[PDB]
């Protein structure tokens, strides 16, 4: 499958306070 | 040309001249450096990390493989680092944002790469600022590489502990990478989903150069953009 952009994002690490 | 150090051989290859070990060093570099940042900026708790040494006089905190969540993150970097083998990884960056997951960042730790055609002298393309400077940088042997690593890590620790203001109590940090132009369109790194946006920087943000890496056939340049400066 073709790729639209040259970018790749991972799962986030969040903190809430 | 190799490194004469047992402490060093615990984390990195003693040899960094040939294309495969040059790529291997970068893989270990990504892992070590970004682990240090995650700890030093307190994005993960100390439990995720284990104490390691680069040299006898220098300690760093590396993501522990015994913590399952830290092991998952370690594989993100391992997978990212693997794209350096065939020259498909342009930039990998730790991006800190207020909300998950905006385009505009608060804090960015960036590692940009440059590859070399053959023999490790000529820049490759693979692309199209510091690109110019980094391309002119020449391999000076493994001892120069060890110093570069030591420098980067001392600087990361110093930057995070004595220069930067602590991160806000609420944020979201994720790894965002950019594929080179050489990369196939079918090429995706395991753990990194497609996206139309990379990351952007506020106009007033301050940047500082953390360090460089120049093994046999690769080149890395690491910076830091943060409002915390």
């Amino acid at each position: 499958n073709a790729r639209d952009s040259p970018y790749g994002l991972s799962q986030g690490i969040t903190k809430k306070n | 040309d190799a490194i004469d150090d047992k402490t060093w051989s615990k984390l990195f290859p003693s040899i960094v001249s040939d294309p495969d070990r040059s790529s291997n060093f970068m893989i270990r570099a990504i892992y070590v450096v970004f682990s240090a940042v995650l700890r030093q900026r307190n994005i993960l708790e100390k439990e995720y990390f284990s104490k390691n040494y680069i040299t006898e006089n220098l300690s760093c905190m590396t993501l522990s493989f015994k913590n399952l969540r830290a092991h998952q993150i370690a594989q993100l970097l391992r997978a990212a680092g693997d794209a350096t083998k065939d020259g498909f990884l342009k930039e990998i960056s730790l991006v800190v944002t207020e909300h998950d997951g905006d385009v505009e960042a608060i804090e960015v730790f960036s590692m940009k790469f440059i590859y070399f055609e053959n023999g490790g002298v000529v820049a490759r393309l693979s692309t199209d600022p510091h690109f110019a400077e980094l391309a002119q940088l020449r391999y000076e042997g493994a001892e120069s590489v060890r110093d570069q690593m030591v420098t980067i890590v001392r600087s990361v620790q110093f930057l995070c502990t004595k220069v930067l203001e602590p991160l806000p109590a609420e944020f979201t940090a994720n790894f965002r990478l950019k594929y080179t132009n050489d990369a196939p369109s079918n090429f995706r790194i395991d753990g990194f989903d497609d996206s139309s946006t990379f990351y952007t920087l506020p106009d007033g943000i301050q940047s500082v150069t953390i360090g460089h890496l120049r093994p046999g056939h690769h080149a890395a340049h690491m910076q830091c953009w943060s409002k915390s400066m």
